[PDB]
């Protein structure tokens, strides 16, 4: 095909991003790899004049074992943004989020048959490293279209709607959606019926050329985790104050919310232990305040000029809380993720959050994570399975906003 | 004079917008003029240099300079402009091998290219910049002018091109010969493989032949250096390292200057002579500094010194390092929120020691800092062997559950064993979950005025005891730690305490050992002596009983 012009920002220079150290046997299974892309013309060697870098890891495809290459193409998709997202966007359908059982099928081979534009190809640049600086270690650029950068599917786009247009007219209660290299196939149908309609889709797709999660996601099955009061039969001045906190900060969030007879309970310098029955107007204060939280929040609306943050809480026993906003206290969505150690945990949690999110939005949210950077950076290569990579900082946020949502 | 390379030469580039250097030539001495053409001439007939006229219109100034006790004579172009308008390259070389990651060889050879740069090409496309001019006797006539064919000194570029055109060269022989090591470091190139003298002797031939082949010069088996290698600080024996010897200099009064240098010479020390230690002296340069200024000694300092000296006393080796075995490291605390370490495979042959000293953030405790100090030793391990080491702790598996189980931070350490190495990693406190019965409750309260720095910390209890101590030169948060600092002293054994401070919580809620801060050190010393305390949060300024009453106190002449 005639190769479509990638125009970087004006301003904006390619990444220069350093490559985190690899393990030997991440190591060679990229040397393996990238040796067949090579005899494939998919890459080719670059010289020193080439001063960008992407880094790359190897990963285990989502429960399997042949090793994958996965590009961390985060700078450069935030530098190229005007291409994909403004001048090729790919719009993102409400549907998606209501359909029954949502399939997610990868097609970043689709890509690796179109060339990629002579001029930009400097900009793909990326290195497999060596063991004690042995060697310089392997310096390539792409020739074809890269997984991973979000220009890829933006370009791919329109070859993908005549590989689609015979499906989607057979089905048009079938919502189809690609972000990055994986196409989300939502459906109505009884769970039967909606895996032959993939396996269909399948066969479509493979005429050219394209050989913390279920199989299926259930978007519908998706609800709100109510900020939850206890319920007790004998309450301490400890137990109101914590609920006087906890609906404190509550407040900030749900407008109406309300604590002046529960406060009035407390009033004096009371033990800690000591009990104290509630009056009449508390606990139908309290009540009220339960009826509240019940229910979603008014006046908060998804805008799509602004970035989406996901926050995260550990609560211990291999539970994880967390909520979406873009606007603090202004929460999109709030949930909880459940049962390893930390930080394969943590990764679930991540994955599950960006695509419940990409699901939602068609944005990935940029992570807050409870979690020492060097720590993180490390390990998270050993369990990540997905084809893309959020943005992510990293934060120490105690202490009782943990208490405050589980 | 020596060959070129026929190797393919790396397009290169001014950065974009940029027209090349055009800076104006300075008239010299006719010594120096003489000189510069000598060499010159000397130049263009082996190659690097030829004469071009007026018609290029770059320049670069060009310069002679000979030694005091001399008589040949070195020519100095001054790239600075020229290197301003080259475009970036790819970095060189990520890092730099370490020993301990070197798996030892039956035989070793190392092969220096002489006159690397000058044996590469330079981009045709990109000689025109290179011009530099030899101007006339007092500038009257127009200067003789030449260009670069070669790479030049001190040109941007010349590292970059020159690794990458050796490493274009050595791929055909890497694949026929992939049990033979070649590493790769600036001019150099060391050699090493199992096979017997007599056939390494011959396979170094063949590359000093195939690198002849590319126009690379290399030093013949006479010429050749000999074990054990100095290198980059390092000894590399044939089957031990150590780093190159290390004399502590003994001084009457030492300066800015002579600690400073010590303090770096013990550091490289310390990554194969276990134990050092270098706190006490660095503590000491944490100044206004004034190099020649002379510090004097203090005890700590001395003793420190002491102990370094004992134990560079008898030279110390490395192993080389054996990828059929695991790496186990091991970790001991010396105290002071230092951390010493050795890395092996056979016990106790180390491959390589090391020091983590680190304060990451102000208030922490020894279970934080094992973490850290496993972390680094984890990514240090990945560079130098590829894998990461089984660790053994001085910490029981009990403590690490309980830390871990109940921090809110994600943590994890890979495969470890407890090893009982005193001091052991533990916890000296704990706080209680929930509220202690026939205790006295506490409710503390802290308020800094911000104009005059004035503050008060005082405490209310449901004994009706009250206190309400005055402060100077202080802010809110000290107050807040002020204030339970109070309840702490006048409590006896049990005791719950309740504030507004979030700020007071989350630092002792991650149970710290140690501090910056002298009130929480204060702080730490209590809670310890303490049977149990528990600890609760009520928001401020919402009339909770308790709390409002120490409000009043504290705010009585700082806020309204
Ligand atoms: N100068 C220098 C230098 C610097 C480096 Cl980083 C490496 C180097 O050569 C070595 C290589 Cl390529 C591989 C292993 C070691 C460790 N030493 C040996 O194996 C070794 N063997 C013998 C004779 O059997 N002498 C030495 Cl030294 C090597 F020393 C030489």
């Amino acid at each position: 095909i005639e190769t479509v012009p990638v125009k970087l920002k004006p301003g904006m220079d390619g990444p220069k991003v350093k490559q985190w150290p690899l393990t030997e046997e991440k190591i060679k299974a990229l040397v393996e790899i990238c040796t067949e892309m090579e005899k494939e013309g998919k890459i080719s060697k670059i010289g020193p004049e080439n001063p960008y870098n992407t880094p790359v890891f190897a990963i285990k495809k989502k429960d399997s074992t042949k090793w994958r290459k996965l590009v961390d193409f985060r700078e450069l998709n935030k530098r190229t943004q005007d291409f994909w997202e403004v001048q090729l966007g790919i719009p993102h359908p409400a549907g998606l989020k209501k359909k029954k059982s949502v399939t997610v099928l990868d097609v970043g081979d689709a890509y690796f048959s179109v060339p990629l534009d002579e001029d930009f190809r400097k900009y793909t640049a990326f290195t497999i490293p060596s063991i004690n600086n042995e060697t310089p270690g392997i310096r390539y650029q792409y020739n074809v279209l890269p997984q991973g950068w979000k220009g890829s599917p933006a370009i791919f786009q329109s070859s993908m709607t005549k590989i689609l247009e015979p499906f989607r007219k057979q089905n048009p209660d079938i919502v189809i959606y690609q972000y990055m290299d994986d196409l989300y196939v939502g459906s109505d149908l009884e769970i039967g019926q909606h895996r032959t309609k993939i396996e269909e889709l399948r066969q479509h797709l493979l005429r050219w050329g394209l050989t913390w999660m279920g199989y299926e996601l259930h978007p519908d099955k998706w609800t709100v985790q109510p900020i939850v009061l206890p319920e007790k039969d004998s309450w301490t001045v400890n137990d109101i104050q914590k609920l006087v906190g906890k609906l404190n900060w509550a407040s900030q969030i749900y407008p109406g919310i309300k604590v002046r007879q529960l406060c009035k309970l407390l009033r004096g310098t009371k033990a800690l232990t000591e009990v104290i029955p509630l009056t009449e107007e508390a606990e139908l204060e309290l009540a009220e305040n339960r009826e509240i939280l019940k229910e979603p929040v008014h006046g908060v609306y998804y805008d799509p000029s602004k970035d989406l943050i996901a926050e995260i809480q550990k609560q211990g026993q291999g539970q994880w809380t967390y909520q979406i906003y873009q606007e603090p206290f202004k929460n999109l969505k709030t949930g909880k993720y459940a049962r390893t150690n930390d930080v394969k945990q943590l990764t679930e949690a991540v994955q599950k959050i960006t695509t419940e999110s990409i699901v939602i939005w068609g944005k990935t949210p940029k992570f807050k994570l409870p979690i020492q950077k060097e720590t993180w950076e490390t390990w998270w290569t050993e369990y990540w399975q997905a084809t893309w990579i959020p943005e992510w900082e990293f934060v120490n946020t105690p202490p009782l906003v943990k208490l405050w949502y589980q | 004079n020596s060959p070129i390379s026929p190797i393919e030469t790396v397009p290169v580039k001014l950065k974009p917008g940029m027209d090349g250097p055009k800076v104006k030539q300075w008239p010299l001495t006719e010594e120096k003029i003489k000189a510069l053409v000598e060499i010159c001439t000397e130049m263009e007939k082996e190659g690097k240099i030829s004469k071009i006229g007026p018609e290029n219109p770059y320049n670069t100034p060009v310069f002679a300079i000979k030694k005091k006790d001399s008589t040949k004579w070195r020519k100095l172009v001054d790239f600075r402009e020229l290197n301003k308008r080259t475009q970036d390259f790819w970095e060189v070389q990520l890092g730099i091998p370490h020993p301990a990651g070197l798996k030892k060889k039956k035989s070793v050879t190392v092969l220096d290219v002489g006159d690397a740069y000058f044996s590469v090409p330079l981009d045709e496309d990109f000689r025109k910049y290179t011009a530099f001019t030899i101007p006339s006797i007092n500038n009257e006539t127009p200067g003789i002018r030449y260009q670069y064919n070669v790479l030049p000194q001190g040109w941007k570029g010349s590292p970059a091109i020159f690794q990458s055109s050796m490493t274009k060269i050595l791929e055909p022989f890497r694949k026929q010969n992939p049990d033979i090591v070649i590493y790769q470091y600036m001019d150099d190139l060391y050699v090493g493989s199992d096979l017997e003298i007599g056939q390494h002797r011959t396979k170094i031939e063949e590359l000093r032949q195939h690198l002849l082949r590319w126009g690379l010069t290399t030093p013949d088996k006479k010429h050749q250096k000999e074990p054990p290698f100095l290198w980059m600080g390092y000894e590399l024996h044939p089957d031990k390292w150590t780093v190159q010897p290390i004399v502590l200099p003994e001084k009457d009064s030492w300066t800015v200057n002579d600690i400073q240098k010590l303090v770096g010479k013990l550091n490289w020390a310390s990554q194969i002579y276990p134990g050092i230690k270098v706190r006490q002296l660095c503590k000491l340069l944490r100044g206004t500094k004034a190099l020649t200024e002379v510090i004097p000694l203090t005890e700590e300092a001395e003793l420190e010194l002491a102990e370094n000296r004992e134990i560079l006393k008898e030279p110390v080796h490395g192993v080389y390092y054996d990828p059929s075995k695991d790496l186990i490291a091991e970790i001991q605390k010396q105290g002071q929120g230092q951390w010493t370490y050795q890395i092996y495979q056979e016990p106790f042959k180390n491959l390589k020691t090391g020091k983590y000293a680190r304060m990451r953030g102000a208030h922490t405790n020894d279970v934080k800092q094992l973490t850290e100090a496993v972390q680094k030793i984890t990514t240090e391990s990945i560079v130098i062997w590829g894998k990461t080491p089984k660790f053994k702790l001085p910490i029981q598996k009990e403590t690490w559950e309980t830390w871990w189980t109940e921090y809110w931070q994600a943590t994890w350490i890979p495969e470890w064993e407890f090893v009982n190495t005193p001091p052991l990693v533990k916890l000296w406190y704990q706080l209680e979950k929930e509220p202690i019965v026939g205790a006295e409750t506490f409710y503390v309260d802290g308020a800094a005025n911000r104009e005059t720095k004035l503050g008060k910390a005082g405490y209310v209890t449901n004994r009706g005891r009250q206190k309400v101590v005055t402060l100077t030169d202080t802010t809110n948060q000290k107050t807040e730690l002020q204030a339970i600092y109070l309840a702490l002293q006048d409590s006896g054994l049990e005791v719950n305490i309740v504030t507004d401070s979030q700020y007071a919580l989350g630092i002792i809620q991650a149970q710290p050992d140690q501090s910056e801060s002298e009130l929480v050190n204060q702080i730490i010393e209590q809670l310890i002596k303490k049977e149990k305390v528990y600890l609760a949060w009520v928001p401020a300024h919402k009339g909770i009983g308790g709390n409002e009453q120490v409000d009043k106190l504290v705010s009585a002449g700082i806020r309204k």
